[PDB]
């Protein structure tokens, strides 16, 4: 058994309510809700020691929950929350005050208007020839640009198969214009391989970026393509 | 002297889809001071004794909050215990629970309690060391293991050895004219004629607190236990308690018998004799 | 009921041994240790109960105070994988867990032979579109951030080529500006002249 | 004062 | 499943004075299960205004309850307490003795 949160990424307009779901099959009576800001700690919102009973936490304002079923513990983010945008975590213990098992977590981002939503632009940068001669090994670089919100998943693909070795990615993206509240973001990643393999034109490299944006429910009356949940990619072959 | 605080919880399931009955009462020594009833309209922790009415909203709103959780967690236990014993949903079953602490004359911790019962019989109970559990049957053995795994004993011991005696000490000092008081027994003995040869001497003990008392009938020898009749200590309804002991005596030999009364309010035991 | 952890941030070299503390004026029946990576759910490491308890998980070593008021997390032979937030949690009286603010541990790798070099990469698709790859630098040096509104500078990133035991540090900067140069990037930061 | 934490059977 | 028959005691709060007012007590105890039914009787008919304590129990998990009402004793009035329980086939009545 385990504890689950759905979805992983969550995006809403300002002032519209949203409900987060934490469900378990660990046979736990206690369930908890924490919100976590970037570079911060956990803050308890609501928690239920037992079904049909719950209680406020340290920062319970703007939230409401229900514990009608032992298995689930829905968190409702009311429009009255001053700063809804955070990283939400659900946890559970076999009984109150004992060791808790956390869910994967859910990222919620609330924007002022849906117009600020943009899909990322992905570009693969081929290894500098100065590098191969110097370090005898090559480096590939991907770069996502101008995406809002901050909901992206980057991966590297070699010959149709995903690689994790020789791969690194920024833990935190960058605000292109920190002055704006709903600023767009940029992310970078790396894939380093031997000079031998990038010299080989039989090997295919692909930097893949999964973006989570809008839904069919939301209406997009604009002159640019609807920024729905999509996959942006860029590829490159071997050279010499 | 020695004091104690006790909480008694009674959870009774109702046949069919009738909501379970929950009753929670609190006792300091022999004095009840709080109550909670699921069939009540207030749905709050209510004061029974006037000395606990000193507490503001924070206390009562807090105690209300915690006892609601006690009701729900016991509604679950009713269903769980039904499954353990393969019982039908048609029958009505009862779950009982008690926990509390005991203090010395200097109000230092002495004893802690935490027990469970199902349908009138012991289920699981915390041993005196506050480390172990006593599970009567294989059904309770499941609970014992679950509580051993979640380390319920340790966290309970903190409450019993700590928070409990902290609460009791607060209650004792808030209303000391009521809890610390000791009302001495107002004793007298009455004589009655049974047929003619035998006669009944009844030693009365009235209006005393605490409820603990000892009434024995002794002759020129000593303590004639058996033949003597003893009744269960009963409440008068005014906070005090009542109890009497009687023994049937042959006519004329009424002067030979005497009644011993021992109570906390009595500095020395009382020796009472019948004189025509 | 409060749980305090020291130090807040710890950044030591790979292979060494460390110790993280969690102190409290309150007594705890049970205490838990968690390890959280950024953006993911905290992973339960251990639960200590008895006073003076010593338990080991892989290279991690947990210690419970005799009075059950303190706890310590000892890592042996620290690896860059140990990088993350280490949280101290204790049994709260109100049916919850009391959390510490955690210790952010950064286990920096011991690069064998520093090769500090700045390269320039061009887009596979077209031009200009060029970025600078500041890489193979030592752990101690720190890449400061941007100041030019166009210029965007990422933070250092450690990748591990597990093929035959090799790790490296790297950094990335870019701009659309015509006057953006590799020699005039990262100059806002202190970097070795052994380029 | 009653317990501040509850636990099922 | 175990059952216990209630022990019944009918008495007065204060010693009986035929002129003075007093309280009539019916003390059922040691009974199980919890569901019990207690009435106070004056001359065979139900005294309507009767109150009781809150459901508690002793060490042996058996409950005790005290039913009480205000009354003024007289020479020829007969007071009693009728209690019914699942352990009782018929409603059990205990006549009050002012000296017991």
């Amino acid at each position: 058994g385990g504890i689950t949160q759905s979805p992983k990424y969550l995006f809403r307009k300002e002032g519209q309510n949203v409900t987060l779901s934490c469900e378990q099959n660990l046979n736990h009576d206690a369930m908890y809700w924490y919100r976590q800001d970037p570079g911060q700690g956990l803050r308890l919102i609501y928690y239920s020691q037992i079904v049909n009973d719950f209680q406020k936490g340290d920062i319970a304002e703007g939230y409401s929950v229900s514990r009608e079923k032992k298995e689930s513990f829905p968190l409702t983010v009311t429009s009255a929350q001053k700063n809804p945008t955070a990283f939400y975590l659900c946890a559970s213990s076999i009984r109150s005050s004992y060791e808790q098992y956390f869910g994967p977590g859910t990222r919620l981002t609330v924007t002022e208007d849906l117009k600020n939503v943009f899909p990322p632009e992905v570009a693969v940068f081929e290894p500098s020839e100065a590098e191969i001669s110097h370090t005898q090994k090559a480096t590939l670089v991907c770069l996502a640009t101008g995406f809002y919100p901050d909901h992206v998943e980057l991966s590297w693909w070699v010959n149709g198969k995903e690689v994790h070795s020789g791969v690194c990615t920024d833990p935190q993206p960058l605000k292109e214009q920190p002055a704006l509240n709903d600023s767009r973001y940029a992310l970078s990643s790396r894939l380093r391989v031997s000079a031998t393999f990038w010299q080989d034109p039989r090997n295919h490299f692909r930097c893949q970026v999964q973006f989570y944006g809008l839904s069919e429910n939301d209406e997009w009356t604009q002159d640019r393509a609807k920024p729905v949940t999509q996959i942006v990619s860029a590829e490159a072959w071997g050279r010499a | 002297g020695s004091h104690s605080m006790r909480y008694f919880f009674t959870s009774v399931s109702r046949p069919g889809r009738g909501e379970p009955r929950f009753i929670a009462v609190g006792y300091v020594d022999d004095t009840q001071f709080v109550r909670f009833d699921s069939d009540a309209a207030s749905q709050r922790m209510e004061p029974r004794a006037p000395w606990i009415e000193q507490e503001g909203p924070e206390y009562w709103d807090g105690e209300t909050r915690k006892v609601k959780a006690h009701s729900q967690t016991h509604r679950v236990d009713l269903g769980t215990l039904r499954g353990y014993y393969n019982q039908s949903e048609a029958g009505s079953h009862t779950v009982q629970r008690m926990y509390g602490c005991d203090v010395g004359s200097d109000w230092r911790f002495l004893r802690g309690y935490h027990q469970y019962a199902y349908d009138g019989k012991d289920y699981i109970a915390l041993k005196e060391d506050l480390r172990s559990w006593t599970a009567a049957d294989m059904a309770a053995q499941t609970t014992k293991h679950k509580w051993e795994a979640a380390h319920v004993a340790e966290q309970l011991r903190a409450y019993l050895e700590g928070t409990c005696v902290e609460w009791l000490r607060r209650y004792l000092e808030n209303g000391k004219e009521t809890l610390q008081r000791t009302d001495a027994p107002k004793t007298h003995m009455t004589h009655h004629a049974v047929s003619d040869h035998e006669a009944t001497l009844r030693c009365w003990a009235l209006s005393f607190y605490p409820a603990e008392i000892t009434l024995t009938w002794q002759r020129d020898g000593e303590d004639q236990t058996q033949d003597t009749e003893l009744v269960e200590t009963r409440p008068a309804g005014d906070g005090t308690f009542q109890k009497w002991a009687a023994v049937v005596v042959p006519s004329g030999q009424e002067q030979r018998y005497t009644c011993h009364v021992q109570h906390e309010g009595l500095p020395k035991p009382l020796t009472l004799r019948w004189e025509p | 009921q409060l749980l305090e952890q020291s130090p807040q941030f710890l950044s030591i070299q790979e292979g060494e041994n460390l110790t993280v503390y969690c102190n409290s004026s309150s007594v705890f029946s049970s205490l838990q240790w968690y390890r959280q990576e950024p953006g993911e759910g905290p992973v339960l490491l251990v639960t200590v109960v008895t006073g003076g308890e010593v338990k080991k998980l892989k290279r991690l070593t947990f210690q419970f105070g005799d009075a059950r008021k303190d706890s310590s997390l000892h890592i042996t032979a620290a690896q860059p994988g140990d990088t993350g937030l280490y949280l101290c949690a204790g049994a709260g009286s109100q049916g919850n867990l009391i959390f510490g603010k955690g210790t952010k541990l950064s286990v920096k790798p011991n690069i064998q032979n520093p090769d500090p070099a700045v390269y320039q990469l061009r887009d596979s698709k077209s031009s200009d579109k060029s970025v600078c790859l500041f890489t193979d630098f030592d752990s101690q040096t720190n890449v400061s951030q941007s100041k030019d509104s166009d210029v965007y500078i990422t933070d250092k990133c450690v990748l591990d080529m597990r093929s035959m035991d090799f790790k490296s540090n790297s950094a990335v900067a870019w701009s659309n500006k015509s006057d953006f140069a590799c020699a005039n990037a990262f100059n806002n930061s202190i970097i070795p002249e052994d380029t | 004062g009653i317990l501040e934490f509850v636990f099922t059977l | 499943m175990i059952q216990r028959t209630p022990k019944i005691q009918v008495y007065s709060r204060h010693p009986a004075e035929n002129g003075k007012s007093n309280f009539l007590n019916c003390y059922v105890s040691g009974f199980h299960p919890s569901d019990i039914e207690v009435d106070l009787l004056k001359n065979g008919e139900r005294i309507e205004k009767v109150e009781h304590s809150d459901l508690s129990f002793s060490k042996d998990w058996s409950f005790y309850l005290l039913y009480y009402t205000e009354f003024t004793p007289t020479e020829k009035d007969e007071y009693a307490c009728r209690v019914n329980h699942v352990t009782l086939s018929q409603p059990k009545i205990v006549k009050w003795d002012r000296d017991m």
